[PDB]
Order: structure tokens, then C-alpha cells, then sequence
């Protein structure tokens, strides 16, 4: 899952 | 006030709404990222080289190299310029702070050791062609088989026109901020962009809108389409008169004809030298196809009487497609328009044939669909001058009091006001019979109550689209299918 | 006996059979009720604007509102009028007794607080043009973009010509009671009513069945349908002759033509100047098209005697898609079916040149297929008078003894006894040459047996249906495709 | 205002409301013929025999009638009655004057030309048994396998008690009026209406909401569950001590204890003789199980003192299950009871040796739990007394301040002031250790904070709904896959 | 379809 | 489910 | 399509 911008 | 250009919409933000310079910056390189991200998957396992200019547009691709730290396998930029904008220092700062690698000469080898180039060397400042080591290296980045991402502008596009300076990157993805560049939309240019994706990195809206040419898009073109109410009649959907064919080209006429029934026209008349004009009707019977007496098999004055009377009970007419082009059809052409009080969509050997006097004396509007070859012949240029030259185009709309449609790959639709770029389509459209549809599409349009500059727009649009529902390989593709592909893109569009 | 009206209907239902009134007027409401239950799901969630007259319609709404007490989020009762019907003060009082809110003044943000109106101001009683706090009010209704449901008829609709009394509710859903209303049927109305459903309040089923003028429906449509018996041949099935065509109008005679084979006939012969026969061959060869030899490039006196050689071996004849109009054509189509003694189907420049005196005078039966423009010139009146107007096509069918198939959005079917509307069909059939379709389809059922009345009735429902099917956008739907569609709606009908 | 019956409703809402009676009629007819096309799909193709009485039922059977009139096969009433009240004759002058059909002589032969039974003999106006032609002709339907929908209640079912008057309807098809009435819920009524569907039929909402006796409804349960916070802890769910078992009943416990986790208790202690004690954890690690040294392997007065010391650090305390019944369990059973300040559960043999002298002075809530037989010798009465006898149950409950939940196929629960009826359930609840879990289940409820009422109300449904959950055949459901299933119950009812 | 409430 | 006329 | 960020 792309995740540069948020973790869940 | 229309703005022309990003540079006057970057200032205003700038130096009249107060945001900072540094806050686009990094509003431009996180976007670059985010649609990595949305094209690649996540980045985590790649490799990045970030070739950075010495102006703003490697001052953004250091705000990208800086993003990337700590989160991608390895991060390298080269710095190929002499000095750095403010901007580009505070960035460059930024990176070095951050702990990031910069490298000021490029070794060939370099390539091998990444996964992703990202192109930050020229953006809109590009000014002349490129040489030197900047040319080496993106040769180098074209030999590489990489991942290509350019910021803004793919290094080497001049972004006002789409021409190559010397050399240029070829990208896989380019990002660009605000609103797509001429040079995305006309090629060269087009084709070195790649996909492209237009990030908003915080210009007001109102400023971004006020940009005075455009892309077509389905959303606009779904706005103009016109109304079927119900309680209709045929008369309710308009009735075009097309004037063409000859002895010799007597295939065109039928597809315009059928181009104007197939946008939703509802009487389609054609007016053809007999006995060409029963090619028409026995190919599609719900045309008609007006028997014109000629003298050797190409209209005359002798028919101008004729064509006016048929045209007193149409909305529109189409002049051109197979008229040929000798003496007579010049004389039948030009003082039919001037006496012509109805719009006139004016096409191919009408086009060779006109003398553009005729335009700027007539009351009633024009739409005139020429490719460059003819555009050429026209305005008496080459044809390497007009082809894209929208700036042309525009000043010919204005000083004709015209619709100019351009056909090329990317179709140039002005008024001399407002222009608009088609890029719907394929190669399958570059084949005899093509252009004569779009004729009949348009007279269709306004035959159903569009302005002639929405006419043009929509069934510009549509015919590219058609094309692009063909099944099989585009270059099969021929007017025949394209005319059956026209109400499934009408569909579509909805 | 039948009855014009359901007023008759509902004083009889009363009067002689003994149902209360207000047993009538708890079945209205409670339909209406389940009408929106069926289109909106679970109605519990919304809250409803009730807009009642002082009238009937009024009390119907009374009754919905009283229903929904209780069960729903909100209900509110605007009450518009200045006094009360009996019925209409009963069903105000039991919903008040119920706890159930009025207020008589409307304030228009009031629109604001509901999702759904539900409009019972004026049903069949509306009388004259609306103005004042009425139109106000409809035409806040109209721009509020709430869930619109009328009663019976939206208000502002005249029932008997559907048309508009100065302003009208634009509905959702319709709920009218017993039978629609010619209003539903005839645009504009057509286009206000929504979404039409036909509810049973009680009436007497025979007495509901005495209506004069019907819907043509599926059903009606599926026991018309000729039966095609195993052991049989051509001959069987009928022959067509089709007199049509001329050097300006080719295409005509093969639309025609091939709308009589799609239905089923088992001969089909056009006679058509030469050389304009070869177009019909060439696209179709299982027709027959016979050359007949012209002066002009037009039908004249002189191929009477042909016309009427080729008639003697046919079943049913078809006169007029594409046969111009000038004074040799006249001569020659009133001498013709003066001396026709086969049914005719009558068309297009037929019609135009018809003297209807030759109508009164001619033994064998005929059918007539005029649009609107067609009509106001045969009977000289303005398009607007003869348009939706049933009565004088009753009046013109029974003066001159044939079938009136009075094209539009909506067709009117009669022989000035009993008359029939059709509304299968689309806007893609207003484009040059599905008329021609037509023409050929009622021959061909004629041919096969069918009255003139029944050919016309199964015609338009299966033209219109065809026309549905298409599968792309209606505005591309021409002629040829139309003909392709009908054995698919053929099909579908059983 | 709470209202006891319908008849009361009707009154109302005739009298005060000012629904004329006539109204409601036509409603209660049209609901049955709207009932059976959603059951029997399209009526069209069907013959219908209705059988009228000369009550309002009738009248209601007349209503029906003449509404299927002209639309169906075939309509016949048979009137059984000797004379008709007014609605019962307004509506069969009515179906008379529609051309409706009426014989006053059933044949038994008549049933062989008819597809539907449509029973409209008697409602809720029948008084005493049903004798002579009335009940040959209930015996002829119920041997004819024809459809048969009642009207109401099925005709012979005393709609108070659900008992049978000598003979009575067995129905496929049940459609009432405003509420269920008790004998659609209790048996054999219950199982002679076959589907129940209830009908709106225009009383107003808050009177019908008044009544006081209730079907435990899927919506009614989900809004009782005890919301579970995440920030929670053992504690939060509450505790339970069971007070079970003896050499002889060593299941009993476990079940009982289980049902109190399965249903969400924070922490559940059984108190069972040594070592019958060790059967629980053995199965059920979870489990507490205290062992209690017992002289013989039953509880007695010696283990009072230790029991009330267990009962100090719970919620809820539950006992009676397999606890034998002699001498010595009497002494422990109610002087236990008689000085527990906690809510008790009571079961099974502590039911059998109940002093209810000792419930009158208790200050905390009880909740009882007999099957009809326990009832029975709790009262002193005989099984057929207390069967089914919502009366008495009322009675008792209210004269000792408690809860009683009378378990049978539909199960009464009540306090006295409110009456609730459970039908979910199938006969694999008919075995031993079905109800150990349920007394778990309830005491797992109040422990978790819902009131005695409360928590007797959502076990009873949950347990029955648990049963109906079995994948295989009721027959084989053993209690410890009842406890298997209750989580899913659970789940489903959200 | 049941059409004994509604015609379409 | 539409619940106006009937209660299951 | 969400399309704050991005046009295609
Ligand atoms: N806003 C963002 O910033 C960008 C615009 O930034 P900017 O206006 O600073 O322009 P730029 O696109 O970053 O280009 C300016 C830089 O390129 C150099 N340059 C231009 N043409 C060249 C050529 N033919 N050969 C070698 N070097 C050349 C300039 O050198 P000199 O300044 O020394 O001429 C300067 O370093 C946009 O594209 C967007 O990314
Ligand atoms: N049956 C049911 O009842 C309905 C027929 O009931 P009905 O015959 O009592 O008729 P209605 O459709 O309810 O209409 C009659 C009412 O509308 C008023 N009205 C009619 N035309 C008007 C206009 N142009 N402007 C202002 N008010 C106007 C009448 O006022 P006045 O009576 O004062 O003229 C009266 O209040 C059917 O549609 C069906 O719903
Ligand atoms: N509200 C609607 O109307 C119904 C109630 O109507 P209603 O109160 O008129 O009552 P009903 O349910 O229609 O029953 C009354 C009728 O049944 C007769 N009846 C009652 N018990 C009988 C028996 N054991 N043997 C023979 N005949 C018997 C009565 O005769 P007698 O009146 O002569 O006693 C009368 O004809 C509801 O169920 C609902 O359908
Ligand atoms: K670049
Ligand atoms: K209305
Ligand atoms: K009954």
C-alpha cells in the first residue's frame, strides 16, 4: 500500500 | 483580465495574494510524489536520480529528492547547474540538511545504479536549444530504459509551443502545476510527455480559470451537446444542404451527409452533379441527394441559381468536400458564398478555391475546416509555418471574423477570441473520407442551434472519440466505421 | 353506451351503483400512498408537503395526508383554496381529528423543511389559466428540486388537451385514478405527468372498459399480430405495390419497400422512375423495382395506365414518400386513386397534392400518414391548430371515411370512432425517412390481413418500439437502422 | 389510555375520530386482496369462492368480493348467514349492483370449481362452539386442499385465546386488522392462521400504539441489547452466581452458566455439589465452579451461609436448576431467598419448592421461569388451567411483584402491567437442558444492566431465534448446540 | 405482474 | 422495507 | 473522481 503520505 | 501564461499567475499568487514562493515550491514537489505514487505503487523499494537545473524547476525536483529521504531505497541528486535561484538554494539547503547526497558532475555509469530519473532540469525557463553537457545527458536519460518523470515540463519541450530545442527528455510521466502547457497538447511535445497529470499546488481558482485557451474535455463537451425534448419534429433538429462531389470524387459527399445525420440532424439534403449524386442514396437512403445538371461533371456557374434556391429552406450549408478544384468550381464557390446569407461550413476544395475577400464581405458566420496543407495554401505559407502555429490560426479567425478549425493530431478550434485544443482521435483518422465527416458533423451542429465555435468544439471532440471506440487496430479504421461509431461516443459522452 | 369522461364515470359509480363518495376519494388517496411507497422504498424517513385545493383533488390530498400521520418523519398541509367541497371539508376534518397540521398561508421557504410535495391543488376541474398565489406557488415548487407527486393530474395540466393553463407542477409521479387522462398522453402534458401510474379506486370494470379512446398497449398490440401458419407461401403473407420515388427523392421508395418485408409481407413491387429504380435493387435486391419511364424524372398521366396494371396483382398499395409535388404529380395521384379499387396507404407528396373529394368518392378503404405540417395544409389550418387536435382528426376520419394516422411525439390513430394514441418512440425518429419506414409497414399488415384500423394500430407501437431498441444514442437513429430493429421488436412483443 | 381490543379501536375511531364505518370496511376488503396477490402473485387466472356470515366479517368478505369482480376467473359468494348487520348489507347490495353472484345453499360439490377459499364467516364477533351447516361447511374447506385465506382470524379460532369453538378454519393465509389479535399468537390458533400479514387499515396510530399486549419483535429486541463500550472490563458486563446441581443433575449447571457467557456476562460462578462441581470446568474452562460439601450430594441449610456469602460479589443470582427437590432443598431454597438482596432467577426445582409467601416479602426483583407444569403445582391449579393463560399469569406476577416468563411454543412473559408474547422457537427446544440456558441467558442480561422485564424479554427471543439457526434438523438441536448458536443469534439480530 | 392496484 | 399497509 | 489534488 502507498504510504509517503499517511499510515492508517 | 485572461492570463496567458502560469508566469503572470504564479506572481500575482505570489506578490498580490501573499503566499509565499517557497510554499509553491513545495506544494509543486509533493505532487510530484503523490503521483509517483499513484503510477509506480508505493516507492519504498526504488531507487531515485533527481537531475536538478539551476532554476525553479530543479528547485522543485529538490523538494521531491528531500521527500523522498528515509522513505526510498536511495535518493541521489545531480546538480547540473552553475548557480541556484533563491528558491532552488533554500530547497538545495534543505536536502543537504536532511541528509540528502548531491553530486555535481554525471558520470554515464550513474544510470545503472537507479530505477526512476526524475527530470528537474528545464521547465517554462527553458530559452534556446540545449547543448553541452545538459544535451549529453539527456541523450544518456533517453538510451537508459528508465522510469522517466519530468517536473512541469519534459527538459528540452519549449512549453508555449511544443517544439524540441535540440534535444528533449522523453518521459513516462510528466507533472505539471496548474494547467497543462501548449506544449503538452501540441506535438512534438505531446509525445514526449508521456502521461500527464495537472497538479493544483494552491494558484486561486479564479486565476487558474482565467486562462484564455483550453483543452477540450468530455465535461464541456457534455454541457453543449443539445436537447432532444420530447415533443420534437425533424425540423425541431435542423436541416443542412451539403454542396459536393464531382465526377471525380463523388464518395464525399455521402459522408458528410451521413456525418450530419448520424450527431441527431433531422433533414440532410446534398446537392450533387448527376448521376453521382445516386451513389448517395443507394449507399444510405434516408439521404437525399439533389441531381445537379452540369457540364462536364463539376459545378459551374451555370448551378449557382440552383444551389441558393435549395439553400432557402436549410439552417446551415457545407460547401466543398470532392468539388475539385479548377476555374469554374472557383467562380460557382466564391459567388455563391458572397451571395450565401445562411452559415456555411467551408471545407476542402471550397478551402483551395476561396478567395478570402468573400469571408470578411460576408454578414452571415463561417466555420473553415482546413488541414495544414490547405491552411497553407491559404494564407500562402508553408506548410512546416502554420502547422500548430495557433497564434496564426487565431489572427486568421479575427481578421476573417471566422471559426478556424485546424486539423492536425491536435485540432486548433478558434474564433480569434478564445481557442481551443482537441486531443481526442488516432491514426486512423489520417485516411481519405475523415475530414469529410467532420464537415457534416459541424453544418449538424449548427443545424441544431450551436454557435458555429460549439459546433466546431463538440464535433471535433466526438469524431477523435469515435475513432478511439474502433474495435480493431486503429489503422484499419476507415470514415464508413467511424460514421457507425458516432452515436456509441454521443452515448458515451452522456 | 361509453363515456367520454370519468366525471360520468365517477357520477354513475355513485349515483346508480351506490358507492359513498367518500369511499372513492379513501381509495384515491391510499393509492397515491402506495404509488410513492413503490417508487420511494420505505417512507418513513421523509417529511411531506401537501398542497390541497378547495376542490376534490384537495381532498385526495386530505387523504394522503392523513394516511401518512404517524408513520412518516412530517407532514404539513398547505391549504390553497377559499372554501371546501364536501368531500374535500370531510377528509380536512378527519385529518385535523387525526392531529394533522394546516396552515392556509404559504411562505416559500416553507419548500425548505420537506423532501417530498405532493400536489393536490387542481385535478380534472382546473379551469382557465392560473395566476395569483397559485402560479407562485407552483413555480416555487418547480425550482425547489423536491420529490414532486400529483394527484391525478399535475396542476395546471388541462386533462382533456394536455395542455398548459399558464403554469403547471412538473411531477416525478402521477398518480391518476380509473384511466389516464388525454392530458397524460398529449405533450406538453405528457412531459409534466413523470412517471404515470393508473390506479383502481373502485370503479365498475365495464364501465372503465366504455372508454372511446385508449393507450395502444403491448398486449393490444401482441393479439393483432397476424398469425403465420406453418403450411403456407408468399402469397400467403400478401403483396405490396409502392408507388414512390422521383429523380430528386431515390431513397424514398426502398425505406418504404423494406418497412413492408421487416413486418412480415410476402411481396413487395416499387414502381419508381428509371433510373432511380436501381437504387432500391442495389441496396436490397430481394425487392422488386420496376422501372417506369418519366418525361420529367416524376410521376404524370402518363403511367396511369402502368400504375394501375401493377395494382391489379397487389393486395394493398402505398402512394407518396418521395413523389414531389407539382401539378403532373397532382393529376396523376388523384386520377389514380379515383380509380384504385385496393386499399391505399396515403403519404408524404400524396398527401400534398390530394384532392379530398377523391377520398368521399373511392369504395376501397384508406389510410392517411400526415405530420402535423401535412395536416394543416390538406385540411388548411395552422400547424398549431391541427396539432395533438383528436377531435378534428375524428372529424376528418369519419367525413371522408378512412384511418388518420396523425404523426408526432405522441400519434393519434383513428376512424372517427374509435381512436387510439401511441406513445412507444424516441427523438431519433424525427429525422427524414422514418416516416417512409412507416408507410411501408402499414401496407405490408394490410396486405397480411389486418383492418386499416388494426395495420395502423400494430404500425406505430412497432415502429416506436423499434426505435427503442436501438442500442447507442437516439439522436444517431436512422432509417436504415430502424428497419433492422423492427424483427427484434417483433420478437419482443411476444 | 391503554385499550384491551380492537373493538374498542374500531369505536373510536368511528365515533370520536368520525371514520365512517363504510370506510373501514372497504380498507379491511381492499388489504385482503392486496395480501393475496402479494401471496398468490397475479389473481387473474384464479376462482375464488368467498364465504360471508352475516357480521361485519362478512361484510368484509363482500368487500373482497365485489373487488374481484371482472378481474379474476370466477367470483361466488355463498352467504351462511340469517340476516346481515348494516356494512355487512351495504357492501352485499353493492356486490350485487357491481353483477356479483351470491347462492344461501353450499354444496359440497361447489369446492371442485373454485381455487381459492376466501373465509369471511366469522371474526372476532364469534361466541360459543360452531355447529351445523356453519361447521359442515368449515370441515368440506379443510378437506378440499384448496388455498384458503381467512379473513381476520380463521373462522372458529376465539380470538382472545387462541382455543378452537368445536371446529375452525385452517388457513394458509391470515390477513388482520390493526394489530394481531391472541388468538393468531397462542396455539392452536397460531397454527390454524398459517401466515399472519397485518394491516393498516386507516385507525389512528397513538390508538393503535395503545395497546398493552405485544408480539416481542426483531426491532423491539435490537433497541434492548446493552450497548458494549470499548473502554469496558469484566466488571462492565456484570457477574452471576448459579446456584444448581446435585448428584443426581450434573448438566444442568453448565448449561445454565454458559448461557450466561454466551450472551455477554463479564464473569459467571457456579455453586454445585462436590464433585459434581468439576463436570463444568471440564467442558468449559471459563467457568467458575465452586464446590459445595454437601451430606448427601444436595444442597441444605448447612450450605446457606456459604451460598449468601458467594451472592455478596455478584450481580445477579440464578438458581434452581437440577437442584433436586426434597426436604432439605425446600429449607435452603427459601431461606435463601428469603435473605438474598440481590435479583433473583428462579427455575425449575426451585420453582417446585417455592414458598411464594417468600416472594410477596421480598425487596429485591425475581424473575420466575416455569414450563406449564411447574405453573401448574406453583398455583395449584391443572397443566389445561394455566396453558396458555395469560390472565393468570398477569395476576400472579403482579400479586408477588415479579417477572413470570410461562415457556411454552409461544412463550408469555409479563409483570403484571405489561404482556409480551415470544413466538420464535422451534421443537428442538422441546428437550431437556433447553431451558438451563435460557435462565442463564436472563440472568447474563440483568447482570448486564437491562431490568427483570427487559432481560426476560431479549432472552426468550434470542433463545428461540438461536433454535431457528440450527442447520440441520430441528429435531436434533441439543442444548449445547443451542449455546453454540446464540452468538450468531445475536449477531444476526444487528 | 399483479395489476389488480396498478396499470403501468 | 415499505411497511405503509402491511406488518409481517 | 476525487480531483482536489489532480486532473488527468
Ligand atoms: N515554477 C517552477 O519553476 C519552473 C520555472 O523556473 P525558472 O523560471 O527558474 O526556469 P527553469 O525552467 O528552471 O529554467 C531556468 C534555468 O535553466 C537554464 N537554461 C535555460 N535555457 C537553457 C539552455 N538552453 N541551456 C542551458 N541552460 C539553460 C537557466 O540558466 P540561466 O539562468 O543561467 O540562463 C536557469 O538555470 C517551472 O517550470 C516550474 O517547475
Ligand atoms: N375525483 C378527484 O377530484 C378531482 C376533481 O375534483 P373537482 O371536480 O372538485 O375539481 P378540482 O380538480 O379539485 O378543481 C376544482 C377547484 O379548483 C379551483 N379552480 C379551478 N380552476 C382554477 C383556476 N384557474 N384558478 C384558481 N382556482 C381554480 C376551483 O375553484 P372554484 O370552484 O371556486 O371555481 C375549485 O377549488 C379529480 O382530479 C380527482 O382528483
Ligand atoms: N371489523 C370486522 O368485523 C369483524 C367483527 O364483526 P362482528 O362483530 O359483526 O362479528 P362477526 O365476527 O362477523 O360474527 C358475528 C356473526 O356471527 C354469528 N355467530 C357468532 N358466533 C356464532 C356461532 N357460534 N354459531 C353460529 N353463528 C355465530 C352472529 O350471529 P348472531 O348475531 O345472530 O348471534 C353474526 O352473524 C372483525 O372480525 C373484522 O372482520
Ligand atoms: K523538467
Ligand atoms: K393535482
Ligand atoms: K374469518
Amino acid at each position: 500500500a502507498p504510504a509517503w503520505l499517511f499510515e492508517a | 483580465h485572461h492570463h496567458h501564461h502560469m508566469k503572470e499567475i504564479d506572481e500575482l499568487t505570489i506578490k498580490e495574494y501573499g503566499v509565499d514562493s517557497r510554499i509553491l515550491m513545495e506544494r509543486a514537489g509533493i505532487s510530484v510524489v503523490l503521483a509517483m505514487e499513484e503510477e509506480l505503487g508505493n516507492l519504498s523499494d526504488y531507487r531515485f536520480l533527481v537531475l536538478c537545473g539551476g532554476g525553479n524547476n530543479g528547485g522543485d525536483g529538490f523538494v521531491v529528492a528531500r521527500n523522498l529521504l528515509g522513505v526510498v531505497k536511495d535518493v541521489l541528486v545531480v546538480f547540473l547547474g552553475k548557480k541556484k535561484t533563491p528558491d532552488c538554494e533554500y530547497n538545495y539547503g534543505l536536502y543537504k540538511k536532511f541528509g540528502g547526497k548531491v553530486v555535481e558532475q554525471f558520470e554515464p555509469s550513474i544510470l545503472n545504479e537507479f530505477d526512476v530519473v526524475v527530470d528537474a532540469i528545464f521547465g517554462t525557463g527553458l530559452r534556446g536549444e540545449i547543448t553541452g553537457e545538459y544535451a549529453e545527458i539527456i541523450n544518456l536519460v533517453n538510451k537508459s530504459g528508465k522510469v522517466v518523470v519530468s517536473v512541469d515540463v519534459p527538459s528540452g519541450i519549449d512549453s508555449n509551443t511544443g517544439k524540441v530545442l535540440r534535444t528533449a527528455v522523453k518521459a513516462d510521466l510528466t507533472v505539471t502545476f496548474g494547467v497543462p502547457k501548449i506544449g503538452h497538447i501540441l506535438f512534438p511535445g505531446r509525445d514526449l510527455t508521456g502521461k500527464l497529470k495537472v497538479a493544483n499546488i494552491g494558484h486561486p481558482v479564479h486565476l487558474i480559470n482565467s486562462i484564455n485557451r483550453y483543452v477540450i474535455t468530455r465535461e464541456m463537451v457534455r454541457s453543449l451537446l443539445p436537447e432532444r425534448p420530447r415533443d420534437s419534429h425533424k425540423g425541431t433538429y435542423g436541416k443542412v444542404l451539403i454542396i459536393a462531389g464531382s465526377r471525380l470524387y463523388s464518395g464525399a459527399p455521402v459522408l458528410s451527409g451521413m456525418g450530419s445525420l448520424k450527431v441527431g440532424t433531422g433533414l440532410v439534403k446534398l446537392a450533387v452533379p448527376f448521376p453521382q449524386n445516386l451513389i448517395a442514396t443507394s449507399r444510405f437512403p434516408e439521404l437525399i441527394s439533389v441531381p445537379i445538371d452540369t457540364e462536364k461533371g463539376f459545378f459551374s456557374l451555370q448551378n449557382l441559381q440552383e444551389c441558393l434556391e435549395l439553400s432557402k429552406d436549410v439552417d446551415v450549408v457545407a460547401i466543398g468536400p470532392g468539388l475539385g478544384n479548377n476555374e469554374h468550381v472557383r467562380e460557382f464557390v466564391n459567388e455563391f458564398l458572397k451571395t450565401l446569407e445562411k452559415p456555411a461550413v467551408i471545407d476542402a476544395d471550397a478551402i483551395n478555391v476561396l478567395d478570402t475577400s468573400v469571408l470578411k464581405e460576408r454578414k452571415s458566420p463561417a466555420v473553415l475546416t482546413p488541414h495544414p496543407g490547405e491552411m497553407a495554401r491559404l494564407v500562402k505559407k508553408t506548410v512546416g509555418d502554420v502547422k500548430y502555429n495557433y497564434e496564426l490560426a487565431e489572427e486568421f479567425a479575427k481578421e476573417n471574423d471566422c471559426v478556424l478549425v485546424l486539423k492536425s493530431a491536435t485540432t486548433i478550434v478558434t474564433d480569434g477570441e478564445k481557442t481551443l485544443f482537441n486531443i481526442t482521435g488516432n491514426t486512423g483518422l489520417s485516411k481519405g473520407g475523415s475530414g469529410d465527416v467532420l464537415t457534416g458533423m459541424i453544418a449538424g451542429f449548427i443545424a441544431q442551434g450551436l454557435s458555429p465555435l460549439e459546433a466546431s468544439t463538440v464535433s471535433v471532440y466526438l469524431h477523435g472519440f469515435a475513432a478511439e471506440l474502433f474495435e480493431q487496430d486503429e489503422r484499419g479504421l476507415t470514415a464508413s466505421e467511424l460514421l457507425r461509431l458516432i452515436p456509441e461516443a454521443i452515448r458515451r459522452l452522456k
